[PDB]
Protein backbone atom coordinates (compact mmCIF):
# COMPACT_ATOMS: atom_id res chain seq x y z
CA UNK A 1 0.00 0.00 0.00
CA UNK A 2 1.60 3.10 -1.19
CA UNK A 3 0.27 6.70 -0.81
CA UNK A 4 1.67 9.72 -3.36
CA UNK A 5 1.88 12.34 -0.69
CA UNK A 6 3.73 15.14 -2.78
CA UNK A 7 2.02 15.04 -6.27
CA UNK A 8 4.58 14.40 -9.15
CA UNK A 9 5.21 16.69 -11.74
CA UNK A 10 8.00 15.51 -13.99
CA UNK A 11 8.61 17.50 -17.45
CA UNK A 12 8.76 14.21 -19.61
CA UNK A 13 6.46 12.48 -21.94
CA UNK A 14 7.71 9.33 -20.13
CA UNK A 15 7.14 9.13 -16.31
CA UNK A 16 3.33 9.52 -15.29
CA UNK A 17 1.79 12.87 -13.23
CA UNK A 18 0.08 12.04 -9.99
CA UNK A 19 -1.82 14.64 -7.19
CA UNK A 20 -1.33 14.59 -3.28
CA UNK A 21 -3.80 11.44 -2.18
CA UNK A 22 -3.83 9.20 -5.05
CA UNK A 23 -2.73 5.77 -4.24
CA UNK A 24 -0.29 3.78 -6.43
CA UNK A 25 0.67 0.38 -7.39
CA UNK A 26 4.21 0.39 -6.13
CA UNK A 27 5.79 -2.38 -8.21
CA UNK A 28 9.94 -2.15 -7.63
CA UNK A 29 11.04 -0.50 -4.51
CA UNK A 30 13.76 -0.74 -1.96
CA UNK A 31 16.15 -0.37 -4.95
CA UNK A 32 15.84 2.62 -6.79
CA UNK A 33 14.52 5.70 -5.59
CA UNK A 34 12.21 6.22 -8.84
CA UNK A 35 10.02 3.46 -8.21
CA UNK A 36 7.58 2.03 -11.35
CA UNK A 37 4.23 2.62 -10.20
CA UNK A 38 1.03 1.28 -11.72
CA UNK A 39 -2.93 2.72 -11.58
CA UNK A 40 -5.69 0.51 -11.28
CA UNK A 41 -7.82 2.98 -11.84
CA UNK A 42 -7.49 3.37 -15.47
CA UNK A 43 -4.77 0.30 -15.80
CA UNK A 44 -1.98 2.23 -17.31
CA UNK A 45 2.24 2.57 -16.45
CA UNK A 46 3.51 5.66 -13.92
CA UNK A 47 6.64 6.04 -12.77
CA UNK A 48 6.62 7.44 -9.31
CA UNK A 49 9.52 9.27 -7.29
CA UNK A 50 10.30 7.65 -3.58
CA UNK A 51 10.46 11.44 -2.29
CA UNK A 52 6.71 11.94 -3.26
CA UNK A 53 5.32 8.49 -1.64
CA UNK A 54 5.50 6.58 1.39
CA UNK A 55 4.20 3.26 2.92
CA UNK A 56 0.62 3.84 4.97
CA UNK B 1 18.06 11.21 -12.74
CA UNK B 2 17.63 13.46 -9.14
CA UNK B 3 14.43 13.49 -7.34
CA UNK B 4 12.00 15.83 -7.93
CA UNK B 5 12.24 19.49 -6.69
CA UNK B 6 10.20 19.81 -3.07
CA UNK B 7 7.57 21.83 -3.16
CA UNK B 8 7.24 25.62 -2.49
CA UNK B 9 9.53 26.09 0.68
Amino acid sequence: TFVALYDYESRTETDLSFKKGERLQIVNNTEGDWWLAHSLTTGQTGYIPSNYVAPS
Amino acid sequence: RALPPLPRY
